C-alpha cells in the first residue's frame, strides 16, 4: 500500500536535516515556493563548514590535549582561518577570550 | 605512566659500536642526535603501521608477526620472526 | 709509562671485533622504554611481545649499520675519513628518504 | 510539562564523531554552533529572498542558493561548499 | 568488428568537471590517470588480500580496505579519505 | 513487476562505478568473498584522490595559462607535493619532465 | 579396494611437501584453479635453492669447525654470493651480523 | 595439547642431511629458513597470479611458474632451478 | 640487420643532454662511455624480463604491457602506456 | 671581437630549458636500433611496438636523469661542479645496483 519512509537527507545522505529546513524557509518568509534541491543545497554547504569548523575544533583540542572542544578552542580556530576570520570578524564568541598576540615593541629590547 | 625522554637511551656509545659494525672509523660529534632523529622516524614509521595491524588483528598487544608485516611492507624484511 | 694506542688503531679493532660479533649492540630496556614511549603517541597503554621488540632492534641495527656503510661510502668519497650528518642526510635523499 | 524547543545537536553530534569519533564537546560550544548554523542559515535564506526579488523570480532554487553561498562565502570555501552542494544535489536527483 | 575495452575516461572527465568545469584534459594525460587509479586498485586490494590472510578472514570488508589506506596513504589524505568513505558506507547503508 | 533501475554509486551518492570495482576485486582473486562497503569505500577512495589530484593539476595548468591537463602539468603538481612526492616517490611519468631546480652552488657567483 | 597410499614428493623424488604446497596454493587466493604439475615444479625449485643455502652455510659452519649451522653461517654465506645477494638485497638476517670489510683508504699505510 | 601449527621442520632437517649428514642446524636458524621458504613462496606465487591474470588464465600450470623463477632468480640459479624442476616435472609424470 | 655498436648510437651530446635536465653543470670525458656501460646494464635487465613476459605469452613481439609488467617489476612504475 | 660568453653560463641557460622542456633528449632512430640489437641477442627475430620502444625510452631517461641527480649531490657533497664516473658508481652502489 505505502513505501517505508524514506528520509530527504538520507536521500542526500547528509546529516542535517532536509525536512526541517523546508519547513523554516517555508515559514521564514523568503519566498513563496522553495526548489527541491535548494534546501538540501543549503543543508549540504551547512554540514560542509560545520564540518570543517569541527575539524578546527578537534585540532585545536588535541593541541590543547583536551577531548571535549570549548569555546576557548572555537576563538583559536575561527581566528586563525582567514575566510572565517573575516566571514566572522563582526561575530562574537561566549567566552572565547582573544588571541594570544602582543605587538613587536611592547616586547623588551 | 607517561614517558618523556628515552629517545637519549640509545646513547653515545651504543652508536658508536654501530658505527664500528658499520665500518666507520672515526665518528664527528654532531652525529649522534641526527642519528637519533633519523632512528625515531624510522621506528615511527614503522610502528605505526604496526599498531595499525595490531589495531587490525583487533588486540591490545603488539606482536612480532605485526612487526613482520610492517618491515616487509617497507621494503625492510627480516628473517629470523617469521611465524 | 701507561700505555696509550695511537688514534683509531682500537677503533679499527673496534671494527674488526663488531664486525665479527652477531649480537645486539643496543641495551635493551632502554630500546624497549623507548619502543612504548613511540607507541603511545599513536595508541596509549599497549602490551608488547618481547620477541616484538627483539624484532625492531634487530632491524632497528640493521637499517642503522647499513646508513653508516652508505655514509662511510660518502665520507670517503668526499675524500674524508670523518663522518658527518651531511653524510647522512645525502645518504637518505640518495635512498629516496 | 514543557514545550518542545529545537535544536541542532544532535546533527552535529553525528558530523563530529564522522570527523573525530575521538573528540567531545561541551554544551556551550554546542549553543555557539546553534546560533552559527541559525545566524549562517538566515544569512543565506536573506540573501536568496532578496536575489529572488531582483530577478523577480517567485521561486527559490539551489541555483540561488549557489548564489548566495558564492557572494557571501570566499573562494575556497565557496568553491568546495559549492562542490558539496553539486554532489549532493546530484545523487539527491539521481534519488 | 572490434572487442570493447574498459577505460576510467568517463569518470575521470567527469570528476574533472565537478572539480574544475572549465579545465579541458590531454589524452595521453588521461593514459597517466589510468595507470595510476588501477596502480593504486592492485596496490589496496593486494593490501587486502594479504591483511585477509593474516586474520584468517576469507572477507574482505571496509575495515580492511580502511586499514590498507591507512598502511599505503601517508597522513593527511589517509584521514580524508576516511572520513569521506565513511560517509559515503553512511549513505550506502541508509541506502 | 520490478524496480527500476538505479546504480549503487547513486546509492553510495558517487561517481565511481560501485559494481565495475566490485566485479574487478572478484575477479582480482583478493579474497574468495568481499564486503559490501569495501568496493564502495575502495572507489570513493579512488574518487577523492582522483578529484584532489585533478585539483591539483588544474592549479597547475591555470599557472601557466593552459585550459587543459598535460602530463608536465601533473608532473609538477606531483612533484611539488611532498606527501603526493611520498606517495609516487618510485613512479614514473611518461613526457613528465622534472621539477625546475637548480643547486645554489651551481648559480653563479 | 583402495592402492596404498603414495606421496607426491617421492612421485618426484621430493623431499618438501607436494600436497600442502599444493593446498597453500589453493588457499592462498592466486588462482582458482592450479595445474597439476606446478606445486611439484615450485617444491623442486624451492628444493634447489634449499639445497644451495643449506650448502653454502655447512661450508660456512666448517670454515668456522662449527658442527651445527649458525644464523651468523647463513649472513656470511648469503651475502658471499652474488647471485644470492642479488636476490635477498634488502632482506636482513636477523643476528646475522655483517660482512668483514674495511675500505682500503680505512687501513693503515 | 593444542591446535597443530604448521612448520618445515622436517623436510629441511632431511634436506640437510642430503646435503651434510655431519652437522647440526640451531632452531633459531630453522625459523630463518621457514622465513626464507616461505618469502620465496609466496614471491613465486605472487607473480605466478599476475602473468595468470595477465594472460587471462584461470589455471596456474608449471610453464609460468617456469617463467617466474626465471624472471626472479639471477642467472645461473635460474637455469639450474629450470633443470631441477624439469626433472622433478618429468618424474612424477612418469608417475 | 645484425647490428654491432649501437651503444655509441646514443652520442655524445645527447648524454650532455641528459645531464643537463638532469642539472648537471661540467660533464667529464670519462663519463659518457661508462654511462652507456650503466644505461646497457639496465636496459638489458628490463628487456630480458620484457622477453620473458613475451615468449610466455608465445607472441613474437614485443608488447608495452609486457615493458610497464617488467618496470613494475623493478620498483621503477611508469604511467601513460595502458597499465 | 665577437661575442662569446663565459663558461656556465650555456649550461645553465640549457639546464633551464631542458627542466622547463619534456621533449625526448635520445634520437629515436638508433635509440630502436640499440634496442633491437640487445633483444636479438636474448631472441631472434624479435619485433616491436614502436609504443613499447617509447616506453622503454622514457623508462631510460627516468632511470639515468634520477641518477644524475645523484650524482650532481654527491659532486656537491664533494665541493666540486664536475662530475666524475666514479660518482655514478657511488650512486649506483649506494643504491644498490
Amino acid at each position: 500500500a505505502r513505501a517505508k519512509a524514506k528520509t530527504r537527507s538520507s536521500r542526500a545522505g547528509l546529516q542535517f536535516p532536509v525536512g526541517r529546513v523546508h519547513r523554516l524557509l517555508r515559514k521564514g518568509n523568503y519566498s513563496e515556493r522553495v526548489g527541491a534541491g535548494a534546501p538540501v543545497y543549503l543543508a549540504a554547504v551547512l554540514e560542509y563548514l560545520t564540518a570543517e569548523i569541527l575539524e578546527l575544533a578537534g585540532n585545536a583540542a588535541r593541541d590543547n590535549k583536551k577531548t571535549r572542544i570549548i569555546p576557548r578552542h572555537l576563538q583559536l580556530a575561527i581566528r586563525n582561518d582567514e575566510e572565517l576570520n573575516k566571514l566572522l570578524g563582526r561575530v562574537t564568541i561566549a567566552q572565547g577570550g582573544v588571541l594570544p598576540n602582543i605587538q613587536a615593541v611592547l616586547l623588551p629590547k | 605512566k607517561v614517558l618523556r625522554d628515552n629517545i637519549q637511551g640509545i646513547t653515545k656509545p651504543a652508536i658508536r659500536r654501530l658505527a664500528r659494525r658499520g665500518g666507520v672509523k672515526r665518528i664527528s660529534g654532531l652525529i649522534y642526535e641526527e642519528t637519533r632523529g633519523v632512528l625515531k622516524v624510522f621506528l615511527e614509521n614503522v610502528i605505526r603501521d604496526a599498531v595499525t595491524y595490531t589495531e587490525h588483528a583487533k588486540r591490545k598487544t603488539v606482536t612480532a608477526m605485526d612487526v613482520v608485516y610492517a618491515l616487509k611492507r617497507q621494503g625492510r624484511t627480516l628473517y629470523g620472526f617469521g611465524g | 709509562k701507561p700505555h696509550r694506542y695511537r688514534p683509531g688503531t682500537v677503533a679499527l679493532r673496534e671494527i674488526r671485533r663488531y664486525q665479527k660479533s652477531t649480537e645486539l649492540l643496543i641495551r635493551k630496556l632502554p630500546f624497549q622504554r623507548l619502543v612504548r614511549e613511540i607507541a603511545q603517541d599513536f595508541k596509549t597503554d599497549l602490551r608488547f611481545q618481547s620477541s616484538a621488540v627483539m624484532a625492531l632492534q634487530e632491524a632497528s641495527e640493521a637499517y642503522l649499520v647499513g646508513l653508516f656503510e652508505d655514509t662511510n661510502l660518502a665520507a670517503i668519497h668526499a675524500k674524508r675519513v670523518t663522518i658527518m650528518p651531511k653524510d647522512i642526510q645525502l645518504a637518505r635523499r640518495i635512498r629516496g628518504e | 510539562k514543557r514545550s518542545r524547543k529545537e535544536s541542532y545537536s544532535v546533527y552535529v553530534y553525528k558530523v563530529l564523531k564522522q570527523v573525530h569519533p575521538d573528540t567531545g564537546i561541551s554544551s556551550k560550544a554546542m549553543g555557539i554552533m546553534n546560533s552559527f548554523v541559525n545566524d549562517i542559515f538566515e544569512r543565506i535564506a536573506g540573501e536568496a529572498s532578496r536575489l529572488a526579488h531582483y530577478n523577480k523570480r517567485s521561486t527559490i532554487t539551489s541555483r540561488e542558493i549557489q548564489t548566495a553561498v558564492r557572494l557571501l562565502l570566499p573562494g575556497e570555501l565557496a568553491k568546495h561548499a559549492v562542490s558539496e552542494g553539486t554532489k549532493a544535489v546530484t545523487k539527491y536527483t539521481s534519488a
